[PDB]
């Protein structure tokens, strides 16, 4: 799931 | 470590055969209505601050648990509940609240399937409910690695 | 329409092809003999082709595994690659 | 639906049908399956014969009872010659012992 690994490294 | 542990829970999640991804908080309404008390769902929380919520049917109906990520850690959301545990893993978090409810807290029984698990997976299932000491069993190498790359009970 | 799978022991199990097509074992390969694989198991791999195919309402029912079967089951579902 | 497993010796017929149909309707299926006519099979649940007429759901077949995942035994017997062949089911394997670890 990428697209929560990049919400988690924005936030 | 920290980005390293939510990849390898992020697996974990990807292998339970019940998160839901993009479902919204009205889809999860939907779907939990009419399910017994206990049954649940792992989802993406459309808040900004939050990573997964947990969809679980209540006796007043379906509710949204999000679950916070700190520190490595990761926790029920910490707004609505306060001794609470931390955990490596989300999955093994909600095992944990699964099992917690086969003894006496968060009411977790049955997961809401997305599709068929397989039925290596179900076996998987099945054995780690009658032991930890996979090592032990009379399996080839190759199915005891596969029964290590997913441990928990649900 | 229907297909045969027999057991190790000899039990002959007929099942819709359909729902043996389950198995990618089965599909790559109208009777089938597994000769490794004994009736208390290959029984319950067809009613796990039952079970996969009618819930594939998505209010999916628990498929139960007794205990004494399952570490052999498992073998039989990774051989079969279902 | 109703889930049933037919079984004769060592055969074992998987297979659906509704609630509603009835012991003649199965035996048609039988017959398109083992190629015996319906007037030479007798169909049991347990030590019951079933009448061809009786519907299922009357023969005690419910979709609670009889599921995908546990389908219900309903046992055959065919007409050898003149008589019926006694009601012969062989047993499945027996499992081995549980390692302890399973204890």
């Amino acid at each position: 799931l990428q697209h929560l690994m990049d919400k988690w490294m924005a936030m | 470590q920290q980005a390293a542990r939510l990849a390898k829970a992020l697996r974990e999640l990807g292998q339970t055969g019940w998160y839901w991804g993009s479902m919204t908080v009205n889809e999860a309404k939907e779907k939990l209505k009419e399910a017994p008390e206990g049954t649940f769902l792992i989802r993406d929380s459309s808040h900004s601050d939050y990573l997964l919520t947990i969809s679980v049917k209540t006796s007043a109906g379906p509710t949204n648990l999000r679950i916070e990520y700190q520190d490595g850690k990761f926790r029920l959301d910490s707004i609505i509940c306060v001794a609470l545990a931390a955990f490596d893993s989300v999955v093994h978090l909600i095992d944990y609240y699964v099992q917690m409810c086969k003894d006496k807290h968060l009411y977790l029984t049955k997961p809401l399937y997305t599709s068929a698990p397989s039925l290596q997976h179900l076996c998987r299932l099945t054995i780690n409910k009658c032991t930890g000491a996979i090592w032990g069993l009379p399996l080839p190498t190759r199915l005891k690695d596969y029964l290590e790359e997913y441990k928990f009970q649900v | 329409m229907y297909v045969k799978l027999i057991s190790s022991d000899g039990h002959e199990f007929i099942v819709k092809r359909e729902h043996a097509l389950t198995s990618g074992t089965i599909k790559a390969m109208n009777e089938v003999n597994f000769r490794e694989i004994p009736s208390h198991v290959l029984s319950k791999v067809c009613m796990y082709f039952t079970y996969k195919v009618r819930y594939t309402s998505t209010e999916i029912p628990e498929f139960p595994i007794a205990p004494e079967i399952a570490l052999e089951l498992l073998m039989a579902a990774n051989f079969l690659d279902c | 639906d109703v889930f049933l497993m037919i079984r004769r010796h060592k055969t074992t017929i998987f297979t659906d049908a509704k609630e509603s149909s009835t012991v003649f309707e199965l035996k048609r299926i039988v017959e398109g399956i083992l190629k015996r006519p319906p007037d030479e099979q007798r169909l049991y649940k347990d030590d019951q014969l079933l009448d061809d007429g009786k519907t299922l759901g009357e023969c005690g077949f419910t979709s609670q009872t009889a599921r995908p995942q546990a389908p219900a035994t309903v046992g055959l017997a065919f007409r050898a010659d003149d008589t019926f062949e006694a009601l012969c089911i062989e047993p499945f394997s027996s499992p081995p012992e549980l390692p302890d670890v399973m204890k």
